[PDB]
RNA sequence: UCCGUGAUAGUUUAAUGGUCAGAAUGGGCGCUUGUCGCGUGCCAGAUCGGGGUUCAAUUCCCCGUCGCGGAGCCA
RNA sequence: AAAAGACUUCA
RNA sequence: GCGCGACCCCAGGUCAGGCGGGACUACCGCUGAGUUUAAGCAUAUAAAUAAGCGGAGGAGAAGAAACUUACAAGGAUUCCC
RNA sequence: UGAAACACGGACCAAGGAGUCUGACAUGCGUGCGAGUCGACGGGUUCUGAAACCUGGGAUGCGCAAGGAAGCUGACGAGCGGGAGGCCCUCACGGGCCGCACCGCUGGCCGACCCUGAUCUUCUGUGAAGGGUUCGAGUUGGAGCACGCCUGUCGGGACCCG
RNA sequence: GUUCGUCUGACUUGGGUAUAGGGGCGAAAGACUAAUCGAACCAUCUAGUAGCUGGUUCCCUCCGAAGUUUCCCUCAGGAUAGCUGGAGCCCAUUACGAGUUCUAUCAGGUAAAGCCAAUGAUUAGAGGCAUUGGGGACGCAACGUCCUCGACCUAUUCUCAAACUUUAAAUAGGUAGGAUGGCGCGGCUGCUUCGGUGAGCCGUGCCAUGGAAUCGGGUGCUCCAAGUGGGCCAUUUUUGGUAAGCAGAACUGGCGAUGCGGGAUGAACCGGAAGCCGGGUUACGGUGCCCAACUGCGCGCUAACCUAGAACCCACAAAGGGU
RNA sequence: CAACUAGCCCCGAAAAUGGAUGGCGCUGAAGCGCGCGACCCACACCCGGCCAUCUGGGCGAGUGCCAUGCCCCGAUGAGUA
RNA sequence: UGAUUUCUGCCCAGUGCUCUGAAUGUCAAAGUGAAGAAAUUCAACCAAGCGCGGGUAAACGGCGGGAGUAACUAUGACUCUCUUAAGGUAGCCAAAUGCCUCGUCAUCUAAUUAGUGACGCGCAUGAAUGAAUGGAUUAACGAGAUUCCCACUGUCCCUGUC
RNA sequence: CCGGGCGGAAGACAUUGUCAGGUGGGGAGUUUGGCUGGGGCGGCCAAUCUGUUAAAAGAUAACGCAGGUGUCCUAAGAUGAGCUCAACGAGAACAGAAAUCUCGUGUGGAACAAAAGGGUAAAAGCUCGUUUGAUUCUGAUUUCCAGUACGAAUACGAACCGUGAAAGCGUGGCCUAUCGAUCCUUUAGACUUCGGAGUUUGAAGCUAGAGGUGUCAGAAAAGUUACCACAGGGAUUACUGGCUUGUGGCAGCCAAGCGUUCAUAGCGACGUUGCUUUUUGAUCCUUCGAUGUCGGCUCUUCCUAUCAUUGCGAAGCAGAAUUCACCAAGUGUUGGAUUGUUCACCCACCAAUAGGGAACGUGAGCUGGGUUUAGACCGUCGUGAGACAGGUUAGUUUUACCCU
């Protein structure tokens, strides 16, 4: 049989890790006491500050105001077009600017959003990663559910007082231009977590993988394994409704 | 293997006939269950599901050779006497007839 | 070479369960056609040589010739 | 409408 | 509200006192192998053993039958034959 | 198979160093007692781990044969041939008589198995009686048991070492 | 040591810190994880197992093997039988027994022979013979004729056979040659006889050296156990193979379990099995000297410059040539 | 004169560390074949002495006692496991 | 799988995989109903799985053979016929891949089984098993493999001396 | 202002627990014959049969010879009666070489299921008739042989049947092959037991059959290892040496031919006799608790079947090239190109560029390029791991001071 493959490593340990501290803090959204008709919760851009932890910036959004029992500061997600010094509202009756958060039931029909809540208070679940953005499809008067057509072009009933942010996340365009070097890859990937080069299976020993021995190169056995398929068994190109490099299209729910 | 008469004359080893009277041939096989047996032996010594003694599956135990497999069953007190070793097949057997030999056509 | 595997009409290859063998194409013959061709009707086997078993063998065995593949170490 | 292809030299 | 008693539930470096660890020969529980044997090896054997863990005493466990029997019935428990 | 071996080990020497011990077994041999035998779990007792004494036994045997239920229930009781030795006769050679050990063989009897089934009888029991190419570690005129030693046998680390 | 790769980055390196054994870690070599890595090290279970290798400890006496049969995941080993010893058990020249011969009588298909005996192979002719194998010539034709070539047929002829044999040896092999026998007498049976007819088995009587030869410094019998379970060799017989100091059988003797003497020398060949000695006498093999012993006698042969010759096995050797 | 028969010698007959009737050497042999005597000669054979073993005897009537002793026999004895 | 440039063809039969698919088949327990005094027995239902259908090769991989046919000749553009899941396309090739093989040849050297470029029916190449990289004397980078030239030198001729 | 349901989502769904089916090299444990001229590849000589080997009783082997066995049959069994065949000749509309019919001759030359070999004639064949013993019981006996099991066979008994006039014969097939433990199940026997007594289901027994192990006296089993490990082995390979010399090399005999003629200057068919180990196998004798592979580099000795040179004999030797034979190892027998290759094959010299051996001379003398480890690439084969008498690259050469 053989030694334990690299993926069941993940469990736990400082090894497996990665620096989560580094990191620069908390992305959550702070929750709303009510109200906000136009800053009754205001907040001031003070700074846009990069996070290591998926090279993207949030902007850092302080919020100040006293009492105790009061709850406030710290980074909401960066939009396009947010400048310092622009006051940021969170709540139920902002208004319709581009960096605000607020129900997406407020927000008409065909708007493009950033963040949207897979129940309330989760604080952002769809459309985080840089360039993507969701747009809410679909509302009408309805109470229960509001429709959004998600960056993977899922049609989504999700509640109707789920929040969401105008506009699309920032730092767009990221991933599309090319490292040029293995070097500029390792960075990056050292920053977050996972462990940089990939070893193929047919270079590994039959001992370590599946794919691994024969005398002169190639994997095996058909590379693709059922998904019901156990721990261990479970390898390459799992449940794959086709391969061969042809003519597919993103995630078409129909409705 | 051969058809031979579903009718014949045979000796009867009971006591109310014990002569040679008309029989008529037909298998009687069954099989088992009522746990007392091989099965409760099996319940208890499986021991987490182990099959034992229970496989000697590989190394053929089947092969196309047997011997007679006959019982004649008797009409006229349906007792009925087996009949010693012969070679085997398979066994012709239909209601018979005769497999009458000399063609003409 | 050892262990396998075939051969059947001019050619290319189907088939049988023991009494019995086909197709396609080529060719040979008319017809189509100004004239050939496409098309259209007609036609034609040592089932390798070889013995045996068997009522009866193209068919079921055995041998051999030829033509093939696939194995043959520590080399 | 699809079944319609060839066809020696001096000429 | 304050509810005498109290009801229910918390807190004392709280009043008088108590627990851990050891020993672990022997004992009482728990939990649990394989080599080996089968001239191979899995069921089985080793063994309800070794290892692992907890807890007492000078002994400990057991203990006055929801027993054994099928008899003019034996009669808690233990150990030996 | 063959070791001087161009097989393998061994520089030399001292001292360690390997078929043992046991439980349960077979044979042999010895000892006791003997249709019994075996004290020692125990109790009595003591000069004190002893020795002495003693109990009912229990174990094994004295009858068996079946898978089991069980078995008229195993007591009528045996011949023949070679037989040591003795006896008798004969001077002896031999002859006759009795014949053991032991061996071979032919029967009867018992159980299991199969037939046979009287008189009787709580109604299917009964088992006189006559048999059988079946079968038994039986009876047909038992021998064991205890102790010990060698050797064999098995469990044990088990000749020693890996 | 020299020579040399890299040397501002996927750089170098310390300390602190994380990950531990079917686990880790790995820019992946099954690499590495404290001189330790295709699963670390340590203690325990464990005094683990191993048909296999090594070693296995005082003496003398007497007897004394076997590598074979049968079964086996068995062919490096067990069970099994045999051989071998012990303990005896029973008689004792009575008795019967025998790797033996004779006699007398069976069985046998090898050597060989045979083929004009059957079967199978196989050579050569010769001579016949056709209502239908083929040609030609003579013919109108023929129940015509002649040549020709084939078949067949007949008497010959030639040579062979493990899987051919009528035939058919030798050496081998079996049985019998008596008291464990014969005969007389007269009993029983469900057998057998249509019948006491017969068969078998019982009691009783008669007949000895007497049933060819020879031997039994005795034999017969029972229990139990060790070792062996890889054999090897020579003469002879023999299968495969060109052969082999080869592989595999048949018979027997050896070696193994064998020195001594001989073959210079040699585990197996030759001679002979070996207590301890003196004296004698031999075997094998020798007698010129080595090397104990006739340079003895007798009668031949041999002259070898392209290898004089010189003791079975055995240390090689041939066709063919010589005025 | 020719063809043969078969003796020895010659040829055929050429291998490597130098070399082997075992050696020296041997020519009316010490060679080769053969005969005849004499002779030499194994733990063998014989005779005698002697050992143990085995076999058959024998001698205890006590009061010299090994009586499993002592004494007479004859044959036999290699010896691994 | 391995920068770029460029191109990645054919085949889901097989082994895998997939699915709003299968339509109720096969099909477990619990559960349900019937019989039997019951133990129990039988029936239907029975999911997932299986069977069935579709999709899938930058998943693994695979990617034919016989003949005939050009007016010297040979060869076969041409065409047949069988057969398969599909019949190797683009390319590269006696290549670190070719047994035969030192293949035939243009090659450098006097002489080259080594190197190159063709041909290549290629024993047994080939398209992310990744192929090629715009005639070429086809550049870059390498303590890589290989070959040839020049400088250089005791590597050698032929050795010597310190 | 009032409401102790923090506030949302989700909601008897998920979850969790226990059985149940599926899946599961992911991980576990384990296994992956023997005979065998090493062992694998291959084959079955694995359980069996026929004739032969097998050397005339018997026993009797080899991966000895030529083959066969896991079947076939309600008759191809059993029994009786009838009949006689293979073949050939001579005849007979059609009909020839073979149709069907007839007679003679006809020892078996046929037929009796099959492999082969026996045997057999008023049959065992062939045909007809009647049939079902191819039956029931349980021993003995013969083979294999431990004088065992098992199978199969023999002949009886005790039953009951069958056939035929009956006497008789019949326990499968004319004889020699054609088959199977305990467990467990299944079937039959109405018997026993289920143990405090009964009754009834169910169950368990005993006796005789069936369902079967072909490694066939009867484990429950797939690969790889050049990443390998360990116990042993020269019982055993690859390597040296030894026996052998088919295969290889060298040398003869005979002489039909060739050579203008003319067998033999020089050659020499068809054959045939030697020698050598300078080819390679065969073998397993010796060594695996250890004899360092191949080539090259270097250096020696020897061998002659002598290429040259010395000195000679032949000639289809006129000269001369050249070819043959003799004594002879005294003395020479070469450099390069390429390949690890010795060998090979060229270039080029030359009097000549002979051939062989010495542990396939030559590693404590070297080199380490080949072969032949661990890394790795490619192709092929393989599901895979891996393998490759296919290619390709990089990869540790220890110790003499002892004795001769």
């Amino acid at each position: 049989m053989g030694r334990v493959i690299r993926a069941q490593r993940k469990g736990a340990g400082s090894v497996f890790k990665s620096h989560t501290h580094h990191r620069k803090g908390p992305a959550r959204f702070r929750s709303l006491d009510f109200g906000e008709r136009n800053g009754y919760l205001k907040g001031v851009v003070t700074d846009i500050i990069h996070d290591p932890g998926r090279g993207a910036p949030l902007a850092k959004v302080t919020f100040r105001h006293p009492f105790r029992y009061k709850h406030q500061k710290e980074l909401f997600v960066a939009a396009e077009g947010m400048y310092t010094g622009q006051f940021v509202y969170c709540g139920r009756r902002a208004t319709l600017s581009i960096g605000n958060v607020l129900p997406i039931r407020s927000v008409p029909e065909g708007a493009v959003v950033c963040n949207v809540e897979h129940h309330v208070g989760d604080r952002g679940v769809f459309a985080r990663a840089s360039g993507d953005y969701a747009i809410v499809i679909s509302h009408n008067p309805d109470n229960g559910t509001s429709r959004i057509k998600l960056p993977s072009g899922a049609k989504k009933i999700v509640p109707s007082s789920c929040r969401a942010m105008i506009g699309q996340v920032a730092g767009g365009g990221r991933t599309e231009k090319p490292m040029l070097k293995a070097g500029n890859a390792y960075h990056k990937y050292r920053v977050k977590r996972n462990c940089w080069p990939k070893v193929r299976g047919v270079a590994m020993n039959p001992v370590e993988h599946p794919h691994g021995g024969g005398n002169h190169q190639h994997i095996g056995h058909a590379s693709t394994v059922r998904r019901d398929a156990p721990p261990g068994q479970k390898v390459g190109l799992i449940a794959a409704r086709r391969t061969g490099r042809l003519r597919g299209q993103a995630a078409a729910t129909a409705a | 293997m051969v058809n031979v008469p579903k009718t014949k004359k045979t000796y009867c080893k009971n006591k109310e006939c014990r002569k040679h009277t008309l029989h008529k041939v037909t298998q009687y096989k069954k099989g088992k269950d009522s746990l007392s047996a091989q099965g409760k032996r099996r319940y208890d010594r499986k021991q987490s599901g182990y099959g034992g003694q229970t496989k000697p599956v590989f190394h053929k135990k089947a092969k196309t050779t047997k011997k007679i497999v006959l019982k004649l069953q008797c009409q006229s007190c349906k007792h009925y006497s087996q009949h010693p070793i012969k070679r085997c097949k398979h066994f012709e057997i239909g209601g018979d007839k005769k497999g009458k030999g000399t063609s003409l056509f």
